[PDB]
RNA sequence: AUCGAGAGG
């Protein structure tokens, strides 16, 4: 009953890469870290004018898609504006064994 | 790119006082792990 | 260290690996582009000139082509700059640097190379695409995965080196590791899981499904087995079809907790003559365990047959699983209502207990434990309560999971997963910890700015009440992140530390070898061990066996080993022998029986002195028990008929075997004495295993079967003896260095009777190998 | 890789005709192994999928923001309202036979990221090529047609295997090999090998007769010469005088 | 602590006994304490158990502790490998470490010693002391491309005169 | 299998849909038919693009890729020579269809380039093929790309004959629904459940076409799979009924070809 | 010495490996084969046949720690393994 | 890079006949037939119909590896019933049923 | 077909589907021969059972093919599909299983027990004191009349 | 960057629905879910092709070359 | 050619 301040929103403790993870608090810690590294490795549109600038090694997805499930942080990181991946349909199952 | 712009290279554990100031999850794997932190 | 001890080499390749269940254990899928690139200087002879001239005609643009041709003059003909593909006539003695062909022997490995198993020879299979393809089961020794791992090829150039690899480094030959005295390869991932499901009691297979499964087995003899059920429907059990993969003559009996040879649980394991008889097949049976199928087959049939076993089982099971299916999802992590209520009650109860103690500690009523302070006594007791709570909650969830639960099934099979994984996903994640402690007060008298000062209530110091399913709350999340951080750190540090340690051991023992005198020596010729391993035998041929005479009461021993033809108390039942009525009262045979028994009594005395803890299970060469079973089956030992064995023949037969075991072959008393000592335990095993009653009542063998057993034991024993030239130095160094990489304990997480604040894991290993004068934890045990 | 630190590579690709399918004719784009879950405990990965399906069916954006009041039960309720199994399991058929699979499959939309690192820019193989001028030893680097390093650990294992002739081949025949003449009197590489008149002469020992040829790795030659550079002799003898 | 004790029946029966686990080591005095069984006292110090009892006791204890470390995580390594290690570390009558002050301080071939840690610091000594390297070790033949003794190179395949005749 | 089998019943039908009840057939055939419709029916599609002018945002091959996915009238595809069997060099009107695309940002506003803007140049010889399939109620068949005022695009396309096994671009099936044993009577699947599978699993729409199983019934182990519910779609290049008929024809030809092979060997045998 | 050979009478896996390798090499060098080539063209397979029939014309010099040695012929050695 | 040609999924190559019939040695009246450039889209039909023939003792198939469009078929029959002819009969049977399928669909469609 | 190793009638005292959806553990006792109890795992899904049911249980050993005695086709030689059920065949039972043998456990000499097993489904028959016909030979066809 | 011609998972042409899709959202002001339904996009494996599409080409055309 | 940085395993 002596509170002096209040967090604007718990999720703000996360950084850029961490904030694009779905339900971070339902993963084992190390996995969120691993994703933080993976996010940096993803392909996608970097700069809108990438066609103008000449550079060494650009990796542009043909058809970038929004994350069907997003975090509110993406509103400020403009991830929806410049996403990096696709909404693939997946099946978690043992099949041919490959 | 944003991960560079918010990058803080220390010259290695998640100290309690990091709460809210640097990201708990974001860190390099091995070597500089725990030393390079992101805001 | 840079250019001499290690160096860059030609005739090599590197790329990403991917799994391929349709390859044989000892095969490797090599991309056409690599097969085209790398070459081999095959010599032109009267037995291959036909093929080689065709390869020249094919040119250097085919995955069955060739490149440079070497003349006797030493000239190298570059086929990329030649219009004489069909004009060049090869002469005998020339060489043709052809492309890599199927079944070529190549050396294949993964970095870092921690042990022999990381370097194995495979048979090349030229494939499309651009990854190396591997049989799932070979990744276990490589320590490989398919998340982007890369492997190296080293291609032999001389005929001598091809032979050397194919006869020494071939995968099949590495199935049983000398490191831990067990198999290092086995059935894992999907196949392992699939097998469990396949061999379940309720698994029955339709006719046409069976026809395909049988066809998949490469070694199927074309004989369709009669179905378990013949009337209403011709159905085959999963056990029946799987057993087709297993070779004839194989016997195995594990026998688990509640196994009764009829248990409704279908636990344990019984295999007779290659036929699966009883028990669900799981990790314990077809895993890397040395008490399982993989080991037995390797020993009984050999490396070549066992390699086929891997292929046979995988092809059948993977096919069956393909047409069955196996998945997993969120529902598998969800416990029902009642269960979750009990979980929250368990957590709440523990919290109450922690609170009660907290109050007592605050009230200065809590008494310090011996050997520690009051404050840490409190800390200790609280952690204990919270750990117990986590586990109890986990068990509540576990117990109430249905057999349908896919996660549960993977855990039951033993293919990825464990109790704690279920417990954390479905129930309490548990108390987080940093450096073996609860979350420390990084702020003044508190862990976060969200708590008041001086508050030790479970959750304030890292206790997580929620499951991964339920989700962690901000504070729990952060505390969890802190625990995760130190974990990540340790996984980095330990590779630097164990990498160094491993190298030091290998270098230290680099030149330790078994010489032709059977003595272990270094470069200087200094004797390390007069007899390698204090027995002179190869670890790869050692199996854990039971020394029956060590245990049991003296009375029980007498009942099982004393024979007295002069007194009815221990006289053999006449019906045991064809002449069992003639031996009655035969003092001369009684003398031999007295000799035998006397020795067996001495054996108890001796072994009681050697193994004071009473342990009867020890690693000894030659699984005699299994040998006996082979005789019982091979000769159709009818246990209702009197045998033609003679007591004299049994006693002297066994004694003769002992004399013909050999290890050393010198004539000097020094060597002869060493020989007598070298085989003491094995002889104790022989005597305890092949006693008169054991041979006549328990193992009612015929003279033919009995003689066969003795000659069989001899042959196998000789095979178990270590070969000269063996690099036991490096081998031991790798054997000790490798598994050290699994020590993530550091100082705790091993438990004991006293306050175990004892340095362990890698930290302790370093103290030992460095011979530190100031160890962190001295401790003296006084009795 | 997914958004949950779940990496992987494409083991094999199948045409739609050969892959599992739902009653509705929906065929997976990417099949993930069940064994990749239970040990990693990436529950969020599973949740994202469930939520994503609801989002696709309802035609809106899902909210996976960390610390909210969104629960699995809420999500599953919505899914059941769309006529699908509440926990995301769907009955699928075997693409090969068309027979209904015995186990139902957790199936739905998710989000994967194509990562940098492609086998086409990693695969490497070379048989003879550019060697470093210093040590005459295959150069370093995939892009420069370099060789692969047979490291200390790799030769250690060959020793453990007992592959003595293999090491000789890989350490000398597969790179670094040099014929050098050694003076029998003083085991130094000072012989003037006049390989055209068969004249030798040690000079300093005046040995024009008792010399021998050694097949040795060029790098080892450099070692010995670099020792000579420090006024230290490494006298190589071909006749063991110290019998025992 | 519990311990199996061969009962009067001949069969081992688990019995309990009081054991005093102390913090610190001082065998020189503890062993003489009245009421204590001086033959069962066991420490963690190799140096102290060696100095008090001897190199064989030290070596035996060395094994036991190596064993404990490996066994502490539930893993298993064959006795034969662990025995070899501790035997090598105690061939000199003391405790030889695996460091440059243990392994490198030996009488073995100079071309092998220098491959571990110290390099010219060893080669300079070899030069000044006119050390002769017998070249029958491993590294000695690695560092010059010869078929080192070991495995297929531990013997020499040849046709002698007797067998030549027998092979015709 | 002797003619008195496949009883085809149609529940619903439209230009791009045929809802089937195929009873009295072998499951293997029901599936084989499903599979052959998916990937062994020949269609017409752009398989080569010549880029003359491209000052647009999109990459040359990016556009070429998109063009190959545009569905072309393939009604008379059987009258078009399969390119692999065409002895005529490169290509010709007998085995290919040539289309061109010309666009320029005449307006200052974004100019849209549509598949409707493709123009057939080669001689169709009266064969009903090549015409870009337009099912857009606005007439604007598939958007190829957007175009800025000062930009220009000029392409020449060559469409060929092929099947989905070669590339997904050739498929016409789109999607095929397939289900049998609405009510789990054959026990081909064991429903996963956390309480009551009868309530947890959604009842299939096909269940209304078969009487519910009784709890007093014994497992009818003699029963076989039969009565397959299917719904074949179409991308528009081939009338949905032709997708099915031609799929069936394909299987007949496939079996006939191995039958022929058997005959050929017997002819070559003594 | 000829007699009193203290080393094993069995052929070791290392001896076998090198014997086959060196013999196979000779075969690949177009040396005369002492067994019937029953469709055998692979030097190694050919060598293994000779090993089985003890036709391989080789002697193993087993060096002992002190520099001495024992000569054993292929025919004398017991090719079990 | 080193990806295979998609034409190899259905077009016969050089020296590749459509069928190759080998005789089994593990059992009497049994053969193994190799189908080139042909997966179980067709293969599964063949097995299914073979198992409807009461004179066939064994009928099964397998695709040894998915990288290659090849199909192994094993057929065992009773004495006198040459497995080759058994297959020929299965083909005739399948075609006849397909003919009816087409006819019934076309009629149902028209109506 | 040609012979019988055992022939008696049992009444089911208990049925236990220990976490099984098809197979139940049957505990039955022989009528008349009160020294002979029978334990049996049976595919209930395929062949329905109930407590207190009286079943006729035999073992036999005649390889039940098609013509007069133990024809090899069932044991040793590829098993032939049905069709020949229209020939000499002991198919007048409502359930048939082909099994094997473990060991003739001897219980308290006067008491009785015998070997057993059907591809994973187990049994335990306390067959009469003699069991002389009931040979160790694994060939066995548990025949049950409903 | 323009809408994928054909659904990745089906081959169902959705490259002619984008324009009208936006109209349903703007001119008609419908919920995205109902708009997708109005387009005939029954299967969620096709709905996602439009639902999560990012029209970047409009941004690219803002540059003058 | 060295030198540092970013990563991958
Ligand atoms: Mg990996
Ligand atoms: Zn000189
Ligand atoms: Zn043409
Ligand atoms: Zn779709």
């Amino acid at each position: 009953t002596t509170f002096t301040h209040c967090e604007i929103h718990p999720s703000m403790i996360l950084g850029v890469a961490a904030s694009i993870i779905p339900f971070p608090d339902h993963n084992q810690s190390p996995r969120n870290t691993y994703q933080s590294a993976m996010g940096k490795q993803a392909m996608g549109v970097f700069l809108t004018n990438y066609n103008v600038r000449m550079d060494t090694m650009a990796n542009i997805l043909y058809y970038p898609q929004k994350p069907l499930g997003t975090t509110r942080a993406m509103e400020y990181l403009k991830f929806r504006e410049l996403p990096a991946g696709q909404n693939a349909i997946v099946a978690i199952a043992c099949y041919s064994g490959y | 790119t944003l991960s560079h712009l918010r990058r803080t290279n220390t010259p290695r554990q998640l100290h309690n006082t990091h709460w809210g100031l640097v990201c708990p999850a974001e860190t390099p794997e091995g070597q500089a792990c725990g030393l390079v932190k992101n805001l | 260290r840079g250019n001499l001890m290690g160096k860059r080499v030609d005739f090599s390749a590197r790329t990403v690996i991917s799994g391929d269940p349709n390859l044989e254990l000892d095969q490797v899928g090599v991309p056409k582009s690599i097969a085209k690139t790398l070459t081999y200087p095959e010599v032109v002879t009267p037995y291959n000139i036909d093929r080689l001239t065709q390869l020249v005609r094919n040119g250097p643009n085919e995955h069955p082509g060739a490149k440079y041709v070497i003349r006797d003059s030493g000239d190298r003909i570059d086929l990329r700059y030649s219009k004489r593909a069909g004009d060049i006539q090869l002469q005998y003695g020339w060489k043709v640097e052809r492309h890599i062909m199927d079944n070529d022997p190549v050396l294949f490995n993964r970095q870092p190379s921690l042990h022999k198993m990381s370097m194995m020879a495979h048979r090349v299979k030229v494939i499309p695409y651009s990854t190396f393809r591997l049989n799932l089961s070979v990744t276990s020794p490589y320590n490989a995965d398919f998340d982007g791992d890369e492997m190296n090829l080293h291609v032999p150039q001389s005929e001598e080196t091809r032979a050397e690899l194919s006869q020494l480094c071939a995968v099949p030959l590495q199935i049983v590791s000398p490191q831990s005295n067990k198999p290092c390869m086995g059935i894992v991932q999907d196949t392992l899981c699939g097998i469990r499901k396949l061999t379940l009691r309720d698994t029955f297979i339709e006719l046409d499904q069976v026809l395909n499964m049988l066809y998949w087995v490469p070694d199927w003899d074309g004989v369709i087995p009669t179905p378990a059920i013949i009337k209403p429907k011709p159905l085959w059990s999963g056990k029946q079809i799987l057993s087709v993969a297993i070779p004839n003559g194989i016997h195995l009996q594990r026998f688990d907790e509640g196994t009764t040879l009829l248990s409704p649980k279908d636990n344990g394991m019984l295999i007779i003559d290659g036929q699966i008889i009883f028990g669900v097949v799981e990790k314990k049976t077809v895993g890397s365990s040395n008490g399982g199928l993989i080991h037995v087959v390797t020993r009984e049939k050999g490396p070549q047959v066992c390699a086929k076993l891997f292929g046979n089982i995988q092809k059948v099971v993977n096919f069956w699983l393909l047409h069955n299916g196996f998945s997993t999802g969120i529902g598998d992590t969800i416990a029902d209502g009642p269960t979750m209520r009990e979980i929250t009650e368990t957590i709440a109860e523990a919290k109450k207990k922690v609170l009660d103690v907290t109050k007592e500690a605050q009230a200065n009523l809590l008494t310090a434990k011996h050997g520690m302070t009051l404050r840490e006594s409190f800390e200790d007791n609280v952690v204990r309560f919270l750990n117990e709570a986590r586990d109890k909650a986990g068990r509540l969830a576990e117990v109430n999971l249905k057999d349908l639960n896919n996660v549960k099934q993977m855990v039951m099979a033993g293919s990825k997963g464990s109790f704690i994984n279920i417990a954390q996903m479905s129930a309490c994640v548990g108390q987080q910890s940093v450096e073996g402690k609860r979350i420390a007060f990084g702020f003044v008298d508190r862990t976060l700015p969200h708590f008041s000062k001086d508050d030790y209530s479970p959750e304030s110091k890292g206790f997580v009440e929620n499951s991964y399913l339920r989700g962690l709350t901000p504070q729990e999340f952060f505390f969890h992140a802190m625990g995760g951080r130190e974990g990540l750190i340790d996984t980095a540090v330990k590779t630097a530390e164990t990498g160094y340690i491993q190298r030091r051991l290998v270098k230290a023992l680099e030149d330790i070898m078994v010489h032709y005198d059977n003595t272990t020596r270094n470069s200087l010729g200094n004797v390390i061990q007069f007899i390698y391993g204090e027995d002179g035998m190869d670890a790869a041929h050692i199996e854990k066996q039971s020394l029956d005479t060590i245990g049991g009461s003296d009375a029980a021993f007498e009942k099982r080993y004393r024979v007295d033809l002069l007194n009815t108390d221990h006289t053999l039942d006449p019906s045991l022998l064809e002449s069992g009525s003639e031996i009655l009262g035969d003092l001369k045979l009684q003398v031999l029986l007295d000799e035998e028994y006397k020795q067996l009594v001495k054996d108890r005395k001796f072994l009681r002195e050697v193994f004071v803890d009473g342990e009867a299970n020890w690693p000894l060469p030659v699984n005699i028990r299994r040998i006996i079973q082979n005789a019982q089956q091979t000769f159709h030992i009818d246990h209702t008929k009197p045998s033609d064995l003679t007591i004299k023949d049994i006693v002297l037969g066994v004694k003769d075997l002992q004399e013909n075991l050999l290890v050393l072959r010198g004539k000097n008393e020094i060597i002869q004495n060493a020989q007598r000592d070298a085989v003491t335990l094995f002889c104790c095993l022989l005597r305890s295993r092949l006693a008169t009653r054991r041979v006549l009542q328990e193992y009612r063998l015929t003279k033919q079967a009995f003689d066969w057993v003795l000659s069989n034991i001899e042959a196998q024993f000789l095979r178990s003896v270590v070969h000269p030239g063996e690099m036991v130095g490096v081998l031991a160094a790798q054997s000790i260095g490798e598994p050290a990489t699994q020590m993530t304990l550091n100082t705790f997480h091993f438990a004991g009777v006293a306050s175990k604040k004892v340095t362990s894991g890698v930290p302790r290993l370093k103290e030992i190998l460095n011979v530190a004068k100031n160890m962190k934890t001295p401790s003296l045990t006084v009795y | 890789a997914s958004r949950h630190g779940q990496k992987g590579t494409i083991g094999i690709t199948y045409r739609r005709e050969d892959m599992p399918f739902t009653a509705e004719g929906i065929v997976p784009d990417l099949i993930i192994n069940p064994h990749a879950i239970p040990s990693r405990m990436t529950v969020a990965h599973l949740i994202e999928c469930l939520l994503s399906k609801v989002a696709a069916l309802s035609g809106n954006e899902g909210d996976a923001s960390p610390f909210t009041d969104i629960t699995v039960e809420g999500i599953s309720k919505l899914l059941r309202e769309h006529g699908y199994q509440s926990r995301g399991f769907e009955v699928m058929y075997n693409g090969h036979t068309g027979k209904k699979l015995m186990a139902q499959i957790f199936f739905g939309p998710t989000y994967y990221q194509r990562l940098r690192h492609m086998v086409d820019d990693k695969i490497h193989a070379r048989a003879r090529g550019p060697m470093q001028v210093l040590t005459r030893q295959p150069v370093e680097g995939r892009s420069r047609d370099g060789g692969l390093r047979f490291g200390e650990m790799e030769r250690d294992c060959m020793i453990a295997h007992g592959a003595a002739s293999f090491l000789k081949e890989r350490l000398m025949e597969a790179s670094d090999a040099f014929r050098v003449h050694i003076c029998g009197i003083c085991g130094l590489m000072t012989v003037i090998a006049k390989l055209n008149h068969n004249q030798f002469e040690c000079k300093g020992c005046d040995n024009k007769i008792d010399i021998y040829q050694i097949h040795i790795p060029y790098a080892a030659k450099l070692l010995f010469q670099e020792l000579m550079a420090m006024n230290i002799t490494p006298r190589l003898y071909t006749d063991r005088s110290r019998d025992f | 602590y519990d311990r199996k004790v061969p009962s009067p029946t001949g069969e081992y029966v688990k019995e309990p006994e009081w054991v005093l686990e102390t913090d610190g080591v001082n065998l020189s005095e503890v062993m003489t304490v009245p009421g204590i069984d001086p033959t069962r006292i066991y420490t963690n110090s190799f140096i102290d158990i060696m100095e008090v009892l001897g190199i064989e006791a030290g070596r035996a204890a060395l094994y036991k502790e190596v064993y404990n470390v490996i066994a502490s995580d539930g893993s298993y390594v064959n006795y034969r490998h662990m025995a070899l290690l501790v035997d090598v570390m105690t061939t000199q009558g003391g405790l030889t470490s695996v460091t440059r002050h243990g392994f490198n301080r030996s009488n073995t071939g100079a071309l092998m010693r220098c491959s571990f840690e110290e390099t010219v610091e060893i080669l300079f000594e070899a030069g000044a002391s006119a050390e002769l390297d017998d070249c029958r070790g491993v590294s000695e033949n690695v560092i010059l491309g010869q078929m080192a003794p070991i495995g297929t190179g531990a013997f020499d395949v040849m046709i002698d005169e007797e067998s030549l005749v027998k092979y015709m | 299998m002797s003619e008195e089998g496949p009883q085809v019943k149609i529940r619903e039908a439209s230009k791009d849909n045929v809802d089937f009840i195929l009873s009295n057939v072998d499951l293997a055939m029901a599936n084989s038919l499903r599979r052959v419709m998916i990937a062994e029916i020949p269609t017409l599609a752009i398989d080569s693009v010549e880029v003359e002018t491209n000052t647009t945002v999109l990459a040359d091959e990016f556009i070429a890729h998109r063009l190959g996915l545009i569905p072309l009238q393939s009604m008379d595809i059987e009258q078009l020579e399969y390119s692999r069997d065409c002895f005529c060099e490169d290509h010709c009107d007998k085995c290919s269809v040539v289309l061109t695309l010309q666009a320029f940002g005449e307006s200052e506003s974004t100019t849209n380039v549509y598949s409707k803007d493709l123009v057939i140049v080669s001689n169709l010889m009266g064969r009903n093929i090549g015409h870009p399939i337009i099912q857009d109620k606005e007439g604007n068949g598939v958007l190829i790309c957007k175009l800025r005022k000062g930009q220009e695009l000029k392409l020449t396309c060559v469409a060929k004959k092929g099947i989905a096994k070669e590339h997904a671009k050739w498929g016409p099936a789109a999607a095929i629904e397939f289900e049998y044993d609405p009510w789990n009577k054959l026990k081909h699947t064991d429903y996963w459940y956390e309480q009551d599978s009868a309530k947890e699993w959604p009842q299939s729409k096909n269940c209304e076409y078969e009487d519910p199983p009784n709890e007093g019934d014994p497992f009818d182990y003699k029963a076989q799979a039969d009565t397959f519910y299917m719904n074949v779609e179409s991308v528009g290049s081939i009338p949905v009924d032709q997708v099915v008929v031609r799929g069936i024809d394909t299987l007949q030809k496939k079996v006939a070809s191995i039958l022929l092979a058997l005959t050929q060997m017997d002819q070559d045998k003594v | 010495p000829k007699d009193q050979r203290a080393t094993t009478p069995y052929m070791t896996k290392y001896e076998r490996a090198r014997i086959l390798g060196t013999r196979a090499l000779q075969i690949s060098m177009n040396a005369p084969v002492f067994v019937d080539l029953e469709g055998e063209t692979d030097p190694l397979r050919i060598a293994m046949k000779e090993l089985a029939e003890k036709k391989i014309p080789l002697v193993i010099r087993r060096y002992l720690p002190d520099g001495s040695f024992e000569d054993w012929s292929v025919e004398e050695l017991i090719v079990d393994l | 890079m080193n990806a295979p040609d998609r034409f190899e999924l259905f077009l016969l190559g050089e020296g590749e006949s459509k069928l190759k019939i080998d005789p089994d040695t593990k059992a009497p009246n049994a053969v193994v037939i190799t189908f080139e450039k042909e997966d179980h889209t067709l293969g599964n039909l063949i097995r299914a119909e073979l198992l409807n023939d009461r004179k066939v003792l064994f009928a099964a198939y397998k695709v040894e590896h998915p990288f290659f469009a090849r199909f192994k078929l094993r057929i065992q029959t009773t004495e006198g019933y040459d497995p080759k002819d058994a297959l020929k009969n299965a083909c005739n049977s399948i075609i006849n049923k397909l003919g009816a399928l087409k006819t019934n669909f076309e009629t149902e469609w028209n109506l | 077909m040609s012979n019988t190793l055992f022939d008696d009638i049992f009444q089911v005292s208990e049925v236990d589907p220990g976490r099984y959806n098809k197979v139940c553990r049957i505990e039955a006792a022989s009528t008349t021969q009160d020294q002979c109890k029978l334990t049996l795992d049976i595919n209930v899904e395929l062949f329905p059972v109930a407590a207190q049911d009286s079943l006729t249980v035999t073992i036999a050993s005649s390889l039940n093919l098609e013509d007069t005695p133990a024809n090899d086709s069932s044991a040793t030689r590829s098993w032939r599909p049905p069709q020949a059920g229209d020939r000499s065949l002991a198919d007048d039972y409502d359930y048939v299983m082909y099994g094997t043998a473990y060991k003739f456990e001897e219980v308290s000499k006067d008491l009785i027990a015998v070997y057993y097993s059907f591809g994973g489904l187990l049994m335990r028959l306390e067959g009469n004191y003699r069991n002389l016909n009931n040979l160790k030979q694994e060939n066995a066809y548990l025949l049950i009349r409903r | 960057m323009i809408v994928p011609v054909r659904c990745f998972s089906c081959g169902k042409v959705v490259g002619d629905k984008w324009e009208s899709y936006l109209n349903l959202l703007q001119e008609d002001e419908l919920d995205e879910g109902t708009a997708l339904s109005r387009l005939g996009l029954k299967r969620y494996c096709c709905r996602r092709m439009i639902l999560t599409h990012v029209d970047l080409i409009e941004k690219f055309l803002r540059y003058n070359p």
